[PDB]
């Protein structure tokens, strides 16, 4: 509770050896804030690779949504953080997964000018 | 622009209502948080003068377009952030059809390290048993598009939308969005091409909160350039 609000703070600030520590000491890896925004989402938006690894090797949902039905690999279609939706998909992420507008990643990236990754979702199906 | 570097992290934010709709006074306070990087928005709403007598979504557009995401293709196109810190004036008449109409002016800025938007609201001519003084909107919110174009003549931008408010009943209650924004500041502000904001919002409720509230996460993303 205090620890979950915690770990959201050091995601969303890249501190993974803050990430590393609260969990360790038994942060809850799925904590989420009132708008259902949960440490995966933070650290895929933001693209902290390394913080989206412990936190998915630790049992983070990969699925979580936040009120938006926004996932972790929508998130990162924002940006476009090649490296964090390689990761995401390998553990399970639904690619085609929409938010409550119906919106995918693929959508997300094309608003972005995010083509290439683009390309990459179209290819996943 | 200058402004845009204000809002590369997370940049806490005030949100200070006072409204008076039909003669029904009251006020409204909100706290959170800006992410403009990604387009996000997270803010708690409190009415701190009692039971609002509106419904909560009649007032989402009135309580800060500074935290959209304009894409890297996009970044000459953002007024909002441009005018930054001095801040802007945002005027709307919002008419809600087959009833009244909310006038706002709303002043956007930098308070110490803080955006706050501090906003009056008149509104006037609503019928007693329509959808807004009778309570009949759900609570939810659509997904619009925010058109924007440059008043070059006037160093600022008018904007113009519809917002789809769902009715029990299966209705929906239709709000045009008449708005202009002025820069507060003398400083150059971006006048963009003609583009449109994509805008996602989602209301909730704070299981602890007792008092009349909402919860809202938005994420807007400017579009309509390629
Ligand atoms: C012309 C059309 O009926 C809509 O009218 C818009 C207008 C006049 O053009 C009506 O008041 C102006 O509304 C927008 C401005 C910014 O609102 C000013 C004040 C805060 O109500
Ligand atoms: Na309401």
């Amino acid at each position: 509770s205090d620890l979950g609000k915690k770990l959201l703070e050091a995601a969303r600030a890249g501190q993974d050896d803050e990430v590393r520590i609260l969990m360790a000491n038994g942060a809850d890896v799925n904590a989420d804030d009132m708008f259902g925004i949960t440490p995966l989402h933070l650290a895929a938006m933001v693209g902290h690779l390394e913080i989206v690894e412990v936190l998915l090797k630790h049992g983070a949902d990969v699925n979580a949504t936040d009120l938006l039905g926004h996932t972790p690999l929508h998130l990162a279609a924002i940006i476009g953080h090649l490296e964090i939706v390689e990761v995401l998909l390998k553990h399970g992420a639904d690619v085609n997964a929409q938010d409550k507008f119906g919106k995918t990643a693929f959508d997300i990236s094309i608003d972005n000018g995010n083509e290439d990754l683009a390309e990459i979702l179209q290819k996943l199906n | 622009s200058k402004g845009e570097e204000l809002f590369t992290g997370v940049v806490p934010i005030l949100v200070e209502l006072d409204g008076d709709v039909n003669g029904h006074k009251f006020s409204v306070s909100g706290e959170g948080e800006g992410d403009a990087t990604y387009g996000k928005l997270t803010l708690k709403f409190i009415c701190t003068t009692g039971k609002l007598p509106v419904p909560w979504p009649t007032l989402v557009t009135t309580l800060v377009q500074c935290f959209s995401r304009y894409p890297d293709h996009m970044k000459q196109h953002d007024f909002f952030k441009s005018a930054m810190p001095e801040g802007y004036v945002q005027e709307r008449t919002i008419f809600f059809k087959d009833d009244g109409n909310y006038k706002t002016r709303a002043e956007v800025k930098f308070e110490g390290d803080t955006l706050v938007n501090r906003i009056e609201l008149k509104g006037i001519d609503f019928k007693e048993d329509g959808n807004i003084l009778g309570h009949k909107l759900e609570y939810n919110y659509n997904s619009h598009n925010v058109y924007i174009m440059a008043d070059k003549q006037k160093n600022g931008i008018k904007v113009n939308f519809k917002i789809r408010h769902n009715i029990e009943d299966g209705s929906v209650q239709l709000a045009d969005h008449y708005q202009q924004n002025t820069p507060i500041g003398d400083g150059p502000v971006l006048l963009p091409d003609n583009h449109y904001l994509s805008t996602q919002s989602a209301l909730s409720k704070d299981p602890n909160e007792k008092r009349d509230h909402m919860v809202l996460l938005e994420f807007v993303t400017a579009a309509g350039i390629t």
